[PDB]
RNA sequence: AGAUCUUGGUGGUAGUAGCAAAUAUUCAAACGAGAACUUUGAAGGCCGAAGUGGAGAAGGGUUCCAUGUGAACAGCAGUUGA
């Protein structure tokens, strides 16, 4: 199919680990998204705004090590784009992140 | 009145923050 | 207008022409070399692969300080960059080309580069401020560019 | 499409700074169609804009 | 300042209404050789005289 | 052909030095041909009342306000602007 989406966690504390204090929420956003367009296969990732402050939660250095997250492979059929497809990235509120698979969620 | 679809997205339009911020109390259109 | 190296049959061949155009000279010399000989879809994808840096214009005589990259091995060379502006640019004078050939009535899917030059245009004069109370230029090198498409398959 | 004559006279109506300031961001055009205090006080009745509340400091701790 | 005499007053009045563009039917005239205002003045570029 | 000659123009240097003082930005949306910079909303920060706040004197002189433009200027950009 081309309309699935998915629960992912990311390791926020694995691709920030190294980076320096004033960039690593700004580099966490990046790395999400980049994460987004690997998984997904779309160039086109827009970042939900809870998702955002949920990794700008706890200031610009002390970033959450794991969070998880679902991505929304959607059509962007809606006008002249060079996309057809895009990946709406939102925030999913656990309270532990032991034994969490990667699922995939329906409708 | 309000019903259930009329409240699922009334939810929406009266939070116009994160927690710890005022709810809207109004949106009047009058011409 | 007088064009340099008028085509040798002017009925297969679409023209495109633009002065004083704010882009750097040296950067646009280079790309417009390297576009050189290219058939037009060629140019266009290889123009839009400089502004995706995804391809490099080798950077041969105005080559001061520019620094290595992988993709000048493409070419057979060793210093390449990446001038987005130019690229852009001589993408603006393509698509003029093309719809000049249209306007021709030759189809567009066998134009070849056959002639792209890069003149200095007049700099244009700015000021910048040094140490102990001097004035320096700070003048821009905004060039000509002219390009004659040929139909050849 | 440009706010910012609609935020200075919404302040200065509201009597509070620009910080406290709230233009609804789904009705950016009829906000902009405001160009005068009236019609601004219009907006503000009809809850368009909105004086945002205070930001919290608490005295608990001190007390 | 704010407190200004009027004859300040009024020769900042003079440079105001000198400070402005030509009118677009001057460069119709017979044998004009006029492009435009070389008399223009700007508030920061340079100062008044007083 | 010279005078560290006069005036004007142009090179190499060189797409180089450099655009590193005062902690910091991010997400979405709107307008728009075009958005790192404009506007709005959300978040994270800073000035911390001896202020990066609110008002005056001197000095400036229309820079004030609204609308529009996107040539030049705002040493990147701009849909913004003293
Ligand atoms: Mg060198
Ligand atoms: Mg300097
Ligand atoms: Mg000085
Ligand atoms: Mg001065
Ligand atoms: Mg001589
Ligand atoms: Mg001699
Ligand atoms: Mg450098
Ligand atoms: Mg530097
Ligand atoms: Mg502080
Ligand atoms: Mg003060
Ligand atoms: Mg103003
Ligand atoms: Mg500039």
């Amino acid at each position: 199919n081309e309309v699935v989406t998915r629960e992912y966690t990311i390791n926020i504390h694995k691709r920030i680990h190294g980076v320096g204090f004033k960039k690593r929420a700004p580099r966490a956003l990046k790395e999400i998204r980049k994460f987004a367009m690997k998984e997904m296969g779309t160039p086109d990732v827009r970042i939900d705004t809870r998702l955002n402050k949920a990794v700008w939660a706890k200031g610009i250095r002390n970033v959450p090590y794991r969070i998880r997250v679902r991505l929304s492979r959607k059509r962007n059929e809606d006008e002249d784009s060079p996309n057809k497809l895009y990946t709406l990235v939102t925030y999913v509120p656990v309270t532990t992140f032991k034994n969490l698979q990667t699922v995939n969620v329906d409708e | 009145i309000m019903n259930q679809e009329k409240l699922a997205k009334l939810q929406a339009q009266v939070r116009i923050g994160g927690k710890g911020t005022a709810r809207r109390k109004k949106k009047v259109v009058h011409r | 207008v007088r064009y340099s190296l008028d085509p040798e049959n002017p009925t297969k061949s679409c023209k495109s022409r633009g002065s004083n155009l704010r882009v750097h000279f040296k950067n646009t010399r280079e790309t417009a070399q390297a576009i050189k000989g290219m058939h037009i879809r060629k140019a266009t994808k290889y123009l839009k692969d400089v502004t995706l840096q995804k391809q490099c214009v080798p950077f041969r005589r105005y080559n001061g300080g520019v620094g290595r990259c992988a993709q000048a091995k493409q070419w057979g060379w060793t210093q390449g960059r990446w001038p987005k502006k130019s690229a852009e640019f001589l993408l603006h004078m393509l698509k003029n080309a093309e719809s000049n050939a249209e306007l021709k009535g030759l189809d567009v899917d066998s134009l070849v580069i056959e002639h792209i030059q890069v003149n200095k245009a007049p700099k244009m004069r700015r000021r910048t401020y040094r140490a102990h109370g001097r004035i320096n230029p700070y003048m821009s090198s905004p060039c000509h560019i002219e390009m004659i498409l040929t139909e050849k398959e | 499409s440009m706010l910012r004559l609609q935020k200075r006279l919404a302040s200065s109506v509201l009597r509070c700074g620009k910080k406290k300031v709230w233009l609804d961001p789904n009705e950016t055009n009829e906000i902009a169609n405001a160009n005068s205090r009236q019609q601004i006080r219009k907006l503000i009745k009809d809850g368009l804009i909105i004086r945002k509340p205070v930001t919290v400091h608490s005295r608990a701790r001190c007390r | 300042s704010s407190h200004k005499t009027f004859r300040i007053k009024r020769f900042l009045a003079k440079k105001q209404k000198q400070n402005r563009p030509i009118p677009q039917w001057i460069r119709m005239k017979t044998g004009n050789k006029i492009r435009y205002n070389s008399k223009r003045r700007h508030w920061r570029r340079t100062k008044l005289g007083l």
